RNA sequence: CGCGGGGUUGAGCAGCCUGGUAGCUCGUCGGGCUCAUAACCCGAAGAUCGUCGGUUCAAAUCCGGCCCCCGCAACCA
RNA sequence: UGCCUGGCGGCCGUAGCGCGGUGGUCCCACCUGACCCCAUGCCGAACUCAGAAGUGAAACGCCGUAGCGCCGAUGGUAGUGUGGGGUCUCCCCAUGCGAGAGUAGGGAACUGCCAGGCA
RNA sequence: UCCUCCUAAAGAGUAACGGAGGAGCACGAAGGUUGGCUAAUCCUGGUCGGACAUCAGGAGGUUAGUGCAAUGGCAUAAGCCAGCUUGACUGCGAGCGUGACGGCGCGAGCAGGUGCGAAAGCAGGUCAUAGUGAUCCGGUGGUUCUGAAUGGAAGGGCCAUC
RNA sequence: CCGACUUACCAACCCGAUGCAAACUGCGAAUACCGGAGAAUGUUAUCACGGGAGACACACGGCGGGUGCUAACGUCCGUC
């Protein structure tokens, strides 16, 4: 799509690079906050005293829905 | 043409008295000539098949039919429908003309020619032969060609045995052993 | 077999006329003669048959077995059929391509009052 | 231990075992060990009853085994409740009907086979009998 | 164990009007999957190879054919 | 899913349309078919436009 | 034939280098002169002329001038 | 035999991120510099991308099956 | 009225396969030629047209042959409905139905409506 | 949730945390019609060419093939090519099958207009069975059916559709 | 190099014989089910429409089975 950044060119560069590394960072913040939730769900799952708690976040794992990363047209 | 009426006038009588037949058309007669080659290397260079088809069109006055792989085989990395070979079927006047022009000039032009084998029959009077190179034919100028591609001539006769096929082909001055 | 292929070329067309229950005009062609007979929907008994082997047809014909000879028997089968009251038949083919002598056999019979 | 290789289906129904057997004659050999009872006869009771009679005849003579298990018998593990799927295959048995000719042997005098077949009939759950080839 | 326990609803196939029954035109005779019984006289063949009557009468099963194929036919009696 | 939905609008002036599906990524090309148009009661040409 | 998908075809005089006039139809576009045909091919005359590669005792004897 | 993560050069790793170039750092070898060894400069060698099949013109990449290794789970009165 | 040949069916292996022989007056087949009507993802090979020189080789029909395919009893066996019984994860009795495989054997078809040639 | 086989006891149906596999599609031709054709796999002969490419004869005969899992089917081919095309068409529908219902399915034939074929004829999607979700609430196109004093209009209704 | 001599070996396709199969069939019952006709017997026992319900936790035994260990007064179906 056509996304307009107010800037001459060196503001556009530091905007469209920072706002892409921010996309990667805010996606890694989900990809790594799913990991330890899955560690809990994989460890205390069959345990009778903590199964109701493992199943509480095994369902918040699948309600996170990380945002996809597209491919740049420049190669 | 010349070979056809030579057959009619002489070979019928010769074979009739040789085998003691009882009918005019019990003598074996050649029914077709098939010239083909499976180029194989048309997997990646489709122009090679066109060049081979042009070679066959020059050799015999027909447009070759391009033959495609019947069944996918993983050994040669081909699958169904890939154009693989070219084939030409000659019957009648053209068959006789090519029959004359092969065994009169093209076979003599074979480098270090010694003789065609006599035990190269499929057991039913049919003959097969590999020319091993397309340059010998007079239809080629030795400079247009680019490869060593060779044909596979197959003479299909109505003979009932390889013995009668040998007799029929030796009645036509074939260079056997 | 050059004849088994033909006999199985016309089976689908033949077996539909048994299901429709329609009188059919089968056609047989040979390199020397050409026959044409009208067969009831029963399929086991014939009503009218004309052919080029009859002495009353081939005697005034130059050569039996060509287009103008087919038109000579196509005329004959149409007069005999109309004489017994058969008018609405269907054309069988028996595997022969509807292009040559059979076409003139059908066209001549069509022109003589037969409806198909 | 006899067991089929590359069988179509992993687990098979229990089924029933009714009727009389088919291979009731001594065809390959001369003396046979014909079954008289009924019941499955597994793959270890075949080898255990085979070694016992390829050793009582030293090593000479031919021996034919006319049965093959080809029947997977599952078994639920220990301390597992019922349900939750069929158990896994543990051994293979050959269903035997009264009349089946289990083993037969040739190339030995009769009184040697009649003793070798006695040391094999003691490893089989089912009753057995000694039968001799006949003219038919 | 597990990874099983699936099946489909029964399709209620089979012969609906057995031999000798009086049918009305358009009444289904057999519901098929292939063509086990072929269409004979005065019966049709739907897109599911369903054989339906075409003129009212008595059903009749036959074994006509060089390949011994079952044919369902109807006599307007 | 992958096959998107398209409607063939009649070219007889009246507002009529058959609705079908078309694989929308092989090449952009409108469907031209001659289909019955009940409003005018004739067989006209149907060009597609969603 | 099938109406101009084929190359041309015509009679061309193909005689040997030792006479042997042979009118043969072909598709070249020019008359050609070539070697002998099988009529005058050296096949039945050089059967032993070809099998001659050999001989060392004979060429050693001529070296034995003494 | 239930659930995950991996197999790329002698070692540790990318590239798999939506298919079209076998790469990084150590290391091995042959020269040079030195009295000599290290350091340094020049040149080079290798691998079936675990194996076996699959669509693709083309697969380390996408799909299926198998093998190997490393972890986790197999509950409470 | 008999024999042969061609077409269209009934019938479906007791009807098909193999082996030996035999048929050209007519029908049929192979066959001649191909510029033409028509066709070859090349080739009149197939389809098609224009005819008759030749042949019955191939094909087809007919006749003989059991070497295969095929059909197949009687008797017994298995199974099973109903009613009883047993040492009842399998059987028996009374009664009714009664296979499959196999054996003896049968067997290289029968037939109808037209149109030709011959006697 | 849906499809295929067995359990299912030779009509239909029939359960278990019983045994095995699939679907959430594809196609503007892979549909219609007309014309034509027959496969797998082995033997021999043959230039590169090998156990397997292509060619010629023989056996074999559907052991091949079917867009996709399994069952049933298929030579008159439902399998493989080619020409022309849009019936993958509108309003209906005798009579049936299957569901507790909601619903789903088969269908000759009638009317109007088409396609292929010389013609009899075939064509209301594909060899058949999976490839799918009701109502409410709204969006778009068409139709004076209605339009709260009257003429309009907004908004409702009906048909197509998201 | 060709293979030129060899191998106490393994061994596909076919041929003869012997077995096994719920998801095998070139065969194939008994029963059961559908339809037609006919006597006899049954206070219509059959169907359609309407007023009122209850019930949807079943158990055992015989025969055919799945699961289990052809174990359970175990569990899930079909028919009595
Ligand atoms: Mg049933
Ligand atoms: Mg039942
Ligand atoms: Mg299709
Ligand atoms: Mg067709
Ligand atoms: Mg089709
Ligand atoms: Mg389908
Ligand atoms: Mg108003
Ligand atoms: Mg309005
Ligand atoms: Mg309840
Ligand atoms: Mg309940
Ligand atoms: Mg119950
Ligand atoms: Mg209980």
């Amino acid at each position: 799509e056509l996304r307009v950044y107010p800037g001459n060119y060196d503001e556009y560069m530091t905007a469209a690079t920072q706002a892409r590394e921010r996309l990667l960072a805010d996606n890694a913040k989900k990809k790594a906050q799913i990991a330890e939730l899955q560690s809990f769900v994989s460890r205390f799952s069959a345990n009778a005293s903590k199964s109701r708690q493992a199943t509480s976040r095994a369902r918040q794992i699948d309600k996170i829905k990380l945002e996809e990363v597209k491919a740049s047209s420049r190669q | 043409a010349k070979l056809h009426d030579y057959y009619k006038d002489e070979v019928v009588k010769k074979l009739m008295t040789e085998f003691n037949y009882n009918s005019v058309m019990q003598v074996p007669r050649v029914e077709k000539i098939t010239l083909n080659m499976g180029v194989g290397e048309a997997i990646a260079d489709k122009k090679l098949l066109d060049n081979a088809a042009a070679d066959l069109a020059a050799i015999s006055g027909q447009k070759p039919l391009i033959t495609k792989a019947r069944k996918s085989v993983a050994g040669f990395k081909i699958r169904q429908g890939y154009p693989i070979g070219c084939k030409v079927t000659l019957r009648g006047e053209r068959m006789w003309e090519f029959f004359e022009r092969l065994i009169t000039i093209a076979v003599p032009r074979i480098r270090d020619f010694r003789g065609l084998s006599a035990k190269s029959f499929d057991g039913r009077g049919n003959y097969s032969m590999g020319v091993r190179e397309q340059i010998i034919f007079p239809e080629i100028d030795y400079d247009k060609v680019d490869r060593v591609r060779g044909l596979d001539i197959t003479i299909t006769t109505t003979a009932k045995s390889d013995e009668e096929g040998r007799a029929l082909l030796a009645a036509f001055d074939f260079p056997f052993r | 077999d050059k004849k088994s292929a033909r006999i199985r070329r016309a089976t689908r067309a033949r077996r539909k006329l048994q299901e429709l229950g329609a009188t059919r005009l089968v056609v047989h062609r040979t390199p020397r003669h050409i026959y044409a007979q009208v067969i009831a929907p029963n399929g086991s008994e014939v009503l009218v048959a004309a052919s080029t082997v009859e002495k009353a047809i081939a005697e005034q014909l130059k050569y039996t077995g060509n287009k103008d000879a087919a038109a000579a028997v196509g005329k004959a089968v149409a007069e005999r059929a109309l004489e017994k009251g058969i008018k609405d038949v269907s054309f069988d083919r028996s595997g022969f391509q509807y292009h040559g002598r059979v076409q003139a056999l059908a066209d001549a019979a069509r022109e003589a009052g037969l409806q198909f | 231990m006899l067991q089929p290789k590359r069988t179509k289906f992993r687990k098979m129904h229990k089924g029933r075992n009714r009727g009389l057997a088919q291979g009731t004659d001594v065809s390959f050999g001369s003396f046979g060990l014909k079954a008289v009872g009924r019941g499955r006869l597994t793959a270890r009771q075949i080898e255990a009853a085979r070694r016992a009679m390829t050793r009582a005849v030293k090593r000479q003579g031919k021996i034919w085994i006319r049965v093959f298990p080809d029947k997977p018998i599952t078994e639920k593990p220990l301390a597992v409740r019922m349900g939750k799927g069929k158990g896994n295959v543990e051994y293979w048995v050959a269903l035997i009907q009264p009349g089946k000719v289990l083993y037969e042997m040739d190339g030995v005098p009769e009184e040697l086979a009649r003793e070798a077949f006695k040391l094999a009939a003691a490893k089989l759950p089912i009753k057995t009998t000694f039968v001799t080839k006949t003219v038919m | 164990s597990t990874r099983n326990g699936r099946d489909s609803e029964a399709k209620r196939l089979g012969v609906k009007r057995f031999g000798g029954e009086s049918v009305l035109a358009g009444s289904i005779i057999v519901r098929q999957r292939g063509t086990k019984f072929h269409a004979g006289a005065n019966v049709g063949c739907g897109r599911d190879h369903t054989l339906f009557a075409k003129a009212d009468g008595k059903v009749k099963f036959e074994v006509k054919g060089p390949k011994n194929r079952k044919f369902i036919s109807i006599e307007a009696e | 899913g992958i096959r998107e939905k398209i409607k063939l609008v009649s070219s007889a002036g009246t507002g009529h349309f058959y609705t079908t599906t078309k694989n929308k990524r092989t090449k952009p090309e409108k469907l031209e078919l001659k289909k019955f148009d009940p409003v005018v009661r004739q067989h006209v040409i149907y060009k597609e436009a969603k | 034939m099938k109406k101009d998908i084929h190359p041309k075809y015509e009679e061309i005089t193909a005689s040997c280098s030792c006479g042997n006039v042979m009118k043969i139809r072909s598709t070249v576009g020019h008359d050609l002169n070539l070697d002998v045909c099988s009529k005058c091919h050296p096949f039945f005359t050089g059967k032993q002329r070809d099998v001659a590669t050999g001989g060392r005792v004979d060429r050693f004897n001529k070296r034995f001038n003494i």
